[PDB]
């Protein structure tokens, strides 16, 4: 599954 | 939107048009780049399920995004009833299809709060990261510094993509630790590999300025 | 629009410069494109059937348009008084009147009659049916105004699938004002006017498979 | 403007200039066009006669149109003076001319309120009313479809000029039972006369399609 | 006298 | 701006950047035409000498024109000083001092000083005063920069009476700063300096007919 | 800046950023014309010393006028010590320079209040002043009408840049009495002396027209 | 953000879509020069990690940028973990936990817990600390992205001085990130890259001279 | 030193 597109944080 | 007013309650809002407006206009410019998740996500801050499907529906275009999208809120709404078999929410009540705004302003303020806002706002976001992954034009193995092209914008390229590919951090590491200095020119290759192992991006950047 | 004060009161608004000006350019760009009416749904939040009544007269051309949605909201008025008839009688002193299909488009009431039924407890929410009627309408309007059918969405030879599954989903939402639209017939349209290497990748990719992994099997 | 606080008092607010310049920029875009009437009664919404004065004054041109609209607010201020010969409000207090905003405030939040904003409003539109009357640039007589116009525009104008010519339903439905028929197209005229007698605009413009 | 523009509504 | 908070409170409020750049954009782009005085009147709303004093601060050009505006503020201000004079000596303990025209104008008071003026029981509208001043001297270079005279406005041999009148009532609006303009001179003016037609049409009209229908003749 | 509540007390707000939008513009568009001193000051109402630092510093260029700025501000800092020699405020903390916010906010509050931000505010002007004095581009001695300007562009110039030199109200006066007249082209000049002495601006400029 | 509401009480807001925009736009068109961290230090203006990850997660290019960038903060966070560790073990029942390099940045933290520790008496200012790595990395940034070489500002032959100061300081601030920069060596090299005749006239203005003076004397 | 840019008030 992707792993998502938040640079910083979470 | 569900926002605390100045007297202390959780009131609910009317969703802004300069919210509307701004939604549209980033799907418009940024198509589905992956900084448009991020806004997104800044967008929707406290909203309901029905606020959701405002911003959503209000999209014009990408009717294939869309339809994608659909059919993974209804795949996480089916674990959402297998895991969990006033009312209870199923999967059609959090993605606002079967539930109506009283009933999702009362499920986001009950005490304990049931946050289906949030968790509609997770499945989309689940969406649009599948998405965005699939809509990246080129993959990191093609992304190469041209002969001409200056190093700093040959990493923009190669860390946009790595970003819109959305793989694990080692994945990550791993690539830009060789893929990263293969792939440029022919000077700044040599340079890179002269500077020697575990070189930070920014020494890298700053031997081929 | 009646909306809640921080004292906990509902009280109401004037409409909004913003949202006047809002849903005047939602209606000269857009025109009657299918998401013109999420959009209104949106800026038409908490509104009367004043409020309402006040977007669609600043609506100032497609007024054939205008004029079939007021024929429709004539229509579901004159259902609303078969369906929901209110006694020719006496009221009670402290109670309110019941309101008639031109109650509920704000065409024989005033504004206080209306936050009153919109703010009583249990609530008569005029606003809310009076905006199902005004969406009714709408919904016929795009429905009229798609300009090509969903027989004519085939696949270009040298063009991307993806391309031609936007404007087939696209023409699709316009026909029908709706994006639930996965229907037998329509899901075999879609797979038949591919193009045929796609098509015979498709058709080899099996039955029920999910529109992510048919735009991958033809990237 | 009257607008009531979350207190639940009633207080006076100072026209917004996001208001004045939404006047301004209609006034100048759509001249006269009969959607400015509906816009002004919503951009006045609560406003006292000194705001309605504001609004009409920031107006740079159409000088005729509002000198005519001065002279419809004198008559309907005289007919005010007939009909009714704290101070009580007279014809050229309800217009702002002689009044302080302090009295207009007063009778407008006395209980009984004396709205005379919604008065002089009443007034205005009626004088922009007959304006827009005098200033529709065709006849509906005069409404024909062009050769090679699509039936929709041709039905968009013809409800527009019907719209501007204001004009009781009776003689708008007269109108469009057979002049709209009979000005169409020798085409869509066959077409229309060949589809029979009721039929719906949904239905003609169906047909011609 | 006119008879107004507002087509929906009073 | 002196504005009313939800408690009931009169208080002060900074003056806000789009009242400011709305005054500005006005100057800029309507120079001195007769609208640009309601606007004004419209944009210090509520507005203290202070505030008066930022909206004529913050205009760049026109500087001729703002020292005609600070000679007519002196003059109405020594005007206040002749009718209203105050009695030098002593303040009562729980007193404010009287207003001289320096006070008004905002140049030798200070904000808490306007405000208490503002605020009093009974109130004493310094902000309005300095604005009645101002709006005089504005009217003046209005009157000023009136590009043509009216009697050089006569109707086109082949133009309309409607431009005719826009560009009569507008010229003359701008040469006496106001729209009251129904003088038997001015009317006899309208109608001589017309074509010889729609002269003739309105001759025979008769007298003290409306300009209603005197549009209506020319059509 | 610090802004009053509905409750009546003082309370910090961060500062807009349709203030600072606003700034930067007018440093962009206007430059340091001296309407932008007055401007300024109306951006920075109830401003503290950080927010007036933040307006200062997100100026972009003008970087010379903002360094002669820096120095105005210590010169004023140090005489402010020198006068001056919960902690008391120095030179540094009033620039902000050594303070933090919360002091800022303490100091401004305080009952006697302590306004650094109108203070240092004070200083930041007076350095603008003499950025604009140093920065008008032609003296008024060679503020002459061209041949074929007009009377009222020409006084335009002479009183703008009689604003930008920034002299007392005599020798303003002065300069309109003789160097006004003189420097008009010969027409305007020859139908200016033959007003007379005393005329006032209204009278010249009408004479010229 | 948390912001105090009218009731005295310290609440959070949704970052607004003014601010969002604003940040996004400055990033577009400033790239990174100086200025652009003033303005980010004033838009993220009380906002908790999750406001700052927002921020800069909205960024859509410059990545590289932002790849340095986590790395600094990831070098802090550590720093923090060193200097400020949390001790292992049970948490007073009525307090709240210690946070780690990991929750300052807003990356192991939940809203409630940032909000907890920004309103706390005594607070900790998380926001605060985060910003501060942030405007470390922003300003490494910066310096990297300086074009030319303060050593490469030389006043034209028929240059103004003003020009010639202004590309001196400006090229200097980019190259270190701040405005402080009266060093000897930056002073000297000042008057040295001035063309002959302002550099003697300089020198014989004498040592110590302020830049007033020293812009005047070139005039 | 500089007498200031406010035209108008102080
Ligand atoms: O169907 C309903 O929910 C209903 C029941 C009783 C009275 C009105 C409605 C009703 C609506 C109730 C709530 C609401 O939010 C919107 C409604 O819209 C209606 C429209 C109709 O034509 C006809 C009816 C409704
Ligand atoms: O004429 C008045 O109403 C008046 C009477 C006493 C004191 C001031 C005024 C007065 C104003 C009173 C109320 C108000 O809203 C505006 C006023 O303006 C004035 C201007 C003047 O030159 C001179 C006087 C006024
Ligand atoms: O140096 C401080 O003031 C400090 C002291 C104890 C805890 C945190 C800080 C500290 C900050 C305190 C207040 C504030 O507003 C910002 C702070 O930022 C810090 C950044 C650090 O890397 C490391 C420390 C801080």
């Amino acid at each position: 599954s992707p792993s998502g597109v938040f640079t910083f944080g979470a | 939107p569900i926002v605390q007013n100045l007297q202390g309650q959780m009131v609910h809002q009317c969703i802004s048009p300069r919210t509307l407006n701004a939604w549209v206009k980033v799907v418009e410019e940024k198509a589905f780049s992956p900084e448009v998740i991020p806004m997104f996500s800044a967008l929707s801050c406290g909203a309901t399920p029905q606020d959701l499907n405002t911003m959503l529906n209000t999209v014009g275009g990408h009717q294939a995004a869309m339809q994608m999208l659909k059919e993974t809120i209804n795949e996480e709404a089916a674990e959402w009833d297998r895991l969990h078999p006033m009312r209870e929410p199923r999967g059609s009540d959090i993605a606002g299809t079967t539930s109506t705004l009283q009933e999702q302003i009362g499920w986001m303020t009950h005490n304990p709060p049931i946050p289906v806002g949030e968790i509609y706002k997770r499945w989309i976001i689940l969406g649009l990261n599948k998405i965005v992954r699939m809509y990246s034009p080129t993959s990191i193995l093609d992304i190469r510094q041209g002969p001409k092209e200056p190093f700093r914008d040959y990493v923009d390229r190669f860390y946009k993509t790595l970003r819109a590919e959305q793989a694990s951090q080692e994945v990550k590491n791993a690539a830009t630790e060789t893929l990263l200095v293969q792939n440029a020119n022919p000077d700044c290759k040599t340079i890179l590999k002269a500077l020697g192992p575990g070189a930070t991006l920014e020494e890298m950047m700053t031997a081929c300025q």
